[PDB]
C-alpha cells in the first residue's frame, strides 16, 4: 500500500 | 532481510500541461505495481500474484493515492522551477523514493522518505525519521517549511505501522517466491586472449535476490582491482545474472579461484577452470 | 540538470541453444533524464514485439529499463541492441554475444 497524503515541497 | 520501496518519477514536458508521473512499488526485488499517467483512464495495476487476491476497491484506493500523486507533482515541479529560477519551457525530473526495511521482528528496521530534482538529491529523511538533510539552498526551502509543518513526525506513522503491515500481509501471501533464495549456477568459462593472456569468467546465474556478490582469488589473495564484474543483470524471470572475469597470464589459470557468496548457497563456493 | 550515460548488456534469460527458444534482453541502467530509445535488431532490423519493464530507479536516482524479446538463436541470425539518449552524439549498438 502507497502513502495515502502526497508529499509537498 | 526484506524491504518494501516505492519509486516514483515526475517528468515535466515544455510549456504547460499535465507531468508524466510513473509510480513503482517493490518488495525486495520483486515489484507488485505500476502507475502509469500516460492512459486516457489511468489505473493502479498489479504485478506480482499476491496483490491479485487483495480487494478490488483496494485496487481503486491505490489509484486514487497515484491520482493524487500525479496531480501534486505538477505543483512540486512549478515550485522548483521557481525555486531554481527555471522557465516553463524545458523538461525536468523529480524522483522520490520512500519505503520500509523490516527489522528482526515485524518492527522497522530503517525508513526512507527521499527527493532527487534533476537527478541530483534534493531532500532526505534522515535514520531518526524526526529529521531532514537538504542539499542545497532550494531545498532548505522545503526544510523549513517541512520542521514548521512537523511532516517527519506525520510521515513517522506510515513507515512504522503502515508500511510494516503491508510488507507482512505481502509476505506471508508471496511466502513461496519472497520468503526463499535461489543459488546461483556456477560454472567458469576460459578464453585465450594471446600467446601469454587468457580470460577466467566465472559466471552466476538464475539467482534470486539480486547482487549477492562474486570474487576471483590469485592464491588466497582477492583481486579487487583487476576483476572486471559486470552489473548484476535480470534474466526477465524473477532471477538475476551476474558475472565476475579476471586476465591471468598462459598457464598459470590454477591459481586462480572464483568465490561465491548467496544467501540460497549454505556454503561459500569456490570454483577454477 | 545532471545528464548520465547508459550502461548496455545484451543478452539471453537461459544459456543458449541454437534452434531452441530463449528470451532476448537489454538492459539499459545508470542514465538520466528517462526519456530513452531502446530497440532489439533481428540482422540490423527493427523487432516489433520488444517488450519493456516499467521504468524505475536505483540508490544514486539513475534510471533502468529492461527490454525483452522471445527469441530463437540460430548462428546466422545477428540480434543486436540499439539505444538513444541525450549524451550519445550517435546512437549506440551493442552486438549480442552467447557468452556476454
Amino acid at each position: 500500500s502507497a502513502e495515502p497524503v502526497p508529499l509537498q515541497l | 532481510s526484506h524491504s518494501m520501496r516505492y519509486f516514483y518519477t515526475a517528468v515535466s514536458r515544455p510549456g504547460r500541461g499535465e507531468p508524466r508521473f510513473i509510480a513503482v512499488g517493490y518488495v525486495d526485488d520483486t515489484q507488485f505495481v505500476q502507475f502509469d499517467s500516460d492512459a486516457a483512464s489511468p489505473r493502479g495495476e498489479p504485478r506480482a500474484p499476491w496483490v491479485e487476491q487483495e480487494g478490488p476497491e483496494y485496487w481503486d484506493r491505490e489509484t486514487q493515492k497515484y491520482k493524487r500523486q500525479a496531480q501534486t507533482d505538477r505543483v512540486n515541479l512549478r515550485k522548483l522551477r521557481g525555486y531554481y529560477n527555471q522557465s516553463e519551457a524545458g523538461s525536468h525530473t523529480l524522483q522520490r523514493m520512500y519505503g520500509c526495511d523490516l527489522g528482526p521482528d515485524g518492527r522497522l528496521l530503517r525508513g526512507y522518505n527521499q527527493f532527487a530534482y534533476d537527478g541530483k538529491d534534493y531532500i532526505a529523511l534522515n535514520e531518526d525519521l524526526r529529521s531532514w538533510t537538504a542539499a542545497d539552498k532550494a531545498a532548505q526551502i522545503t526544510q523549513r517549511k517541512w520542521e514548521a509543518a512537523r511532516e517527519a513526525e506525520q510521515r513517522r506513522a506510515y513507515l512504522e505501522g503502515t508500511c510494516v503491515e503491508w510488507l507482512r500481509r505481502y509476505l506471508e501471501n508471496g511466502k513461496k517466491t519472497l520468503q526463499r533464495a535461489e543459488h546461483p549456477k556456477t560454472h567458469v568459462t576460459h578464453h585465450p586472449v594471446s600467446d601469454h593472456e587468457a580470460t577466467l569468467r566465472c559466471w552466476a546465474l538464475g539467482f534470486y535476490p539480486a547482487e549477492i556478490t562474486l570474487t576471483w582469488q590469485r592464491d588466497g589473495e582477492d583481486q579487487t582491482q583487476d576483476t572486471e564484474l559486470v552489473e548484476t543483470r535480470p534474466a526477465g524471470d524473477g532471477t538475476f545474472q551476474k558475472w565476475a572475469a579476471v586476465v591471468v597470464p598462459s598457464g598459470e589459470e590454477q591459481r586462480y579461484t572464483c568465490h561465491v557468496q548467496h544467501e540460497g548457497l549454505p556454503e561459500p563456493l569456490t570454483l577454477r577452470w | 540538470m545532471i545528464q548520465r550515460t547508459p550502461k548496455i548488456q545484451v543478452y539471453s534469460r537461459h544459456p543458449a541453444e541454437n534452434g531452441k527458444s530463449n528470451f532476448l534482453n537489454c538492459y539499459v541502467s545508470g542514465f538520466h533524464p528517462s526519456d530513452i530509445e531502446v530497440d532489439l535488431l533481428k540482422n540490423g532490423e527493427r523487432i516489433e514485439k520488444v517488450e519493456h519493464s516499467d521504468l524505475s530507479f536505483s540508490k544514486d536516482w539513475s534510471f533502468y529499463l529492461l527490454y525483452y524479446t522471445e527469441f530463437t538463436p540460430t548462428e546466422k541470425d545477428e540480434y543486436a541492441c540499439r539505444v538513444n539518449h541525450v549524451t550519445l552524439s550517435q546512437p549506440k549498438i551493442v552486438k549480442w554475444d552467447r557468452d556476454m
